């Protein structure tokens, strides 16, 4: 007879239809992605629009509730997921002309190709070669010849495309209720009507600052040290006091420094902890590379795999005759069905994938119990944080005495502790300040804080400021620098990876506390331990149903963002650093004076 | 998709009780008039086994 009660028989409703509907459209998008076959396009492209039609029609008979007279959270949480209108609100030709400058920029991010000036009767394109003589390539000459093409060419076919996407997203923003896109971003982390967990939309940003303040002097040893190892490879074009050239950081953009491993190792004849020697000698197959993570999985106390997983997962590249995606997914059918598609190679890393992707897995089965339209993570970090952390565990020597592929007689010395604690800090914190460089700049230019002249100038700044990476030669405003990135050009939020590499090491430390770890964090097995794993499985069954904060309380015991447990996991590395930087200069100059 | 069950019903079935009804389930004040749509849904689902 109430509007609670309308709204829980709609709720129920939508939830039936949403659950058949979604399971077609993932089923079909499965089946392309297994067979890349143009039935299987036709199929996908018909059940994405059903799905997308349904989901119109569903917001359209959802935004007759209004929401202040609903009291159960639950019921306003589903209500507030579905009735948002994302880009319907605006008038059919501006909605169109958004949808197809966001498809030319993804056909231009797809399909660029830039390659050597008199030389065009072949060309290279960016993902099989690009990111190999980024990764690979040691001359300064031809690493700067590749990144300024690129950076010309996409800046100059991408600016205009740019100055209208930030205009049509900010309109869609501000008719949508919200202050501006930034704003629209960050209300996924936004929790009202609950008393004491209330986190709002503007203080992610003061947070992120303050976990960043004791972010940066680590870093900034970090750097110091990745500077005095570039020097190793670079005599004369380095500067001590200045900043690291932009084209010598691993990869096109500079977001992870783990091609750097080489260049800036500690101890360079010490060995490396990589198993895939004992696996290939063993023949260690990607079944049973499943069936020991499922064994992991069982250890910690959550429940094994489904039937439907063993029978349905493509484990393996089924040839050359029928081509399939390559990429690593957790896939969270519908109806109980989980796959994961993966084509597995007999190595370390896949084997750590492997384990990322099955934690993706064992959250989405978790929450099955919850309705649809919450059955997702409580923030976008924490199902990323989920799976790194079992990718965390897993990579322990304790872990690969446990199950074989490590000789009980390896002496773990404190040299290859520092090494993989290096390697882990390149791939960990380096990404840090270029995610929230990255993420404060589109809130600004969201926000009209950076005017519409001044963004190369001030985006180059803040990477002197922030992320302590000097420019080669100065840019104006016929170029976009930030749009050569994967994510900002195709629409996606960036913030997700440094609220995922907080939560990350948050879970790790309120686990391995959970397991009465008696050592250094880096050295915690989660193994074994069944209180850790209810522990962890009492978040993983809320699913979205309670607000992150409410959820963090329950795993960590606080409610807001902590950087304790990332500095406390570097911590032997952060006083080895403090140890070799006493003849180095910490810190950087915002000057020119290297290049 | 010949596997059907009823989501929504005034009150509780009677132990050992059958319902066939077909007719749209009144979730709001606005009358039915037998026509589909907003706040008037018809109670019986399909299992759609696979
Ligand atoms: C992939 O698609 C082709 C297209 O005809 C089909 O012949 C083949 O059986 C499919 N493979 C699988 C594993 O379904
Ligand atoms: C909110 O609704 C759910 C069902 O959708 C119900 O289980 C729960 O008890 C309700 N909460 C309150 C506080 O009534
Ligand atoms: C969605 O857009 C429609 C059309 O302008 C509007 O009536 C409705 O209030 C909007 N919903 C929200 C949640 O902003
Ligand atoms: C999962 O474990 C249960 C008992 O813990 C067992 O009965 C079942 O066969 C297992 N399933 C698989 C696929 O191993
Ligand atoms: C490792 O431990 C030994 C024994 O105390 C010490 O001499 C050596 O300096 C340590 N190495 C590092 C890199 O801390
Ligand atoms: C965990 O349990 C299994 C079986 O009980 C055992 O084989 C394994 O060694 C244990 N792991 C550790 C680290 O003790």
């Amino acid at each position: 007879s109430t509007i609670e009660e309308q709204a829980k028989t709609f709720l129920d409703k939508f939830n039936h239809e949403a659950e058949d509907l979604f399971y077609q459209s993932s089923l079909a998008s499965w089946n392309y992605n297994t067979n890349i076959t143009e039935e299987n396009v036709q199929n996908m492209n018909n059940a994405g629009d059903k799905w997308s039609a349904f989901l119109k029609e569903q917001s359209t008979l959802a935004q007759m509730y209004p929401l202040q007279e609903i009291q159960n959270l639950t019921v306003k949480l589903q209500l507030q997921a579905l009735q948002q209108n994302g880009s319907s609100v605006l008038s059919e030709d501006k909605s169109k002309r958004l949808n197809t400058i966001l498809n030319t920029m993804s056909t231009i991010y797809s399909t660029g190709k830039v390659c050597n000036p008199d030389n065009p009767q072949e060309c290279l394109l960016l993902e099989p070669g690009l990111n190999e003589i980024m990764a690979n390539s040691l001359d300064y000459n031809e690493r700067l010849w590749a990144w300024e093409s690129w950076r010309s060419e996409v800046g100059k076919q991408l600016r205009p495309l740019y100055e209208e996407y930030v205009v049509l997203k900010n309109e869609m923003a501000r008719a949508n209720h919200y202050e501006d896109y930034g704003d629209y971003w960050r209300g996924d982390y936004e929790v009202n009507g609950v008393d004491g967990y209330d986190y709002s939309r503007g203080q992610l940003i003061e947070d992120v600052e303050h976990t960043f303040e004791e972010i940066k002097p680590l870093y900034e040893h970090l750097h110091a040290y990745v500077r005095a190892k570039l020097m190793n490879a670079y005599p004369s074009y380095i500067s001590p006091i200045g900043c690291l050239p932009a084209h010598l950081l691993g990869d096109m953009w500079g977001r992870f420094w783990t091609n750097l491993y080489s260049l800036t190792v500690p101890f360079g004849q010490k060995p490396n902890i990589d198993v895939t020697d004992a696996m290939v000698d063993q023949a260690w197959d990607a079944q049973r590379i499943f069936k020991e993570a499922e064994k992991f999985f069982v250890s910690v106390g959550l429940p094994n795999m489904t039937q439907g997983f063993w029978e349905n997962s493509m484990l393996t590249d089924p040839g050359n005759v029928q081509k399939a995606v390559c990429h690593p997914t957790a896939w969270d059918l519908g109806k109980g069905d989980f796959r994961i598609l993966m084509c597995t190679k007999v190595t370390m890393d896949d084997f750590l994938t492997a384990h990322h992707e099955m934690g993706h897995i064992q959250y989405d089965m978790a929450y099955a119990a919850q309705p649809f339209l919450l059955r997702n993570g409580a923030n976008e970090g924490f199902h990323e944080a989920v799976g790194e952390i079992m990718s965390l565990s897993a990579a322990t020597p304790k872990h690969l005495k446990s199950i074989g592929l490590l000789s009980p007689d390896f002496q773990e010395d404190n040299e290859t502790e520092i090494n993989f604690l290096l390697k882990q800090a390149l791939t960990i914190v380096g990404t840090l300040p270029f995610t929230y460089m990255l993420e404060k700049w589109r809130w600004m230019v969201f926000k009209g804080e950076i005017p519409k002249d001044q963004w190369m100038k001030k985006w180059w700044e803040m990477k002197r400021e922030i992320v302590g990476v000097v420019e080669p030669v100065p840019h104006d405003e016929t170029y976009c620098d930030p749009a050569s990135l994967f994510h900002v050009s195709n629409d996606y939020s960036f913030i997700r990876y440094y609220t995922r590499t907080l939560y990350q090491f948050q879970f790790q430390e309120a686990l391995c506390q959970a397991a009465k770890h008696e050592g250094p964090l880096h050295k915690c097995d989660i193994s074994n331990s069944t209180e850790a794993g209810q522990k962890l499985f009492n978040m993983l069954r809320l699913g979205k149903s309670e607000p992150w904060t409410l959820a963090l309380e329950n795993v960590v015991g606080a409610k807001n963002m902590n950087v304790r447990p990332l500095l406390n996991y570097f911590e032997p590395l952060f006083t080895w650093l403090k140890d070799q930087n006493k003849n180095s200069f910490v810190g950087w100059s915002t000057d020119w004076s290297p290049y | 998709y010949n596997y059907l069950y009823r989501l929504f019903r005034k009150s509780n079935l009677k132990p050992f009780e059958r319902d066939i009804s077909t007719e749209i389930y009144q979730a709001g004040n606005k009358p039915c008039n037998g026509v589909a749509g907003f706040n008037c849904y018809f109670p019986l689902r399909s299992y759609g086994f696979r």
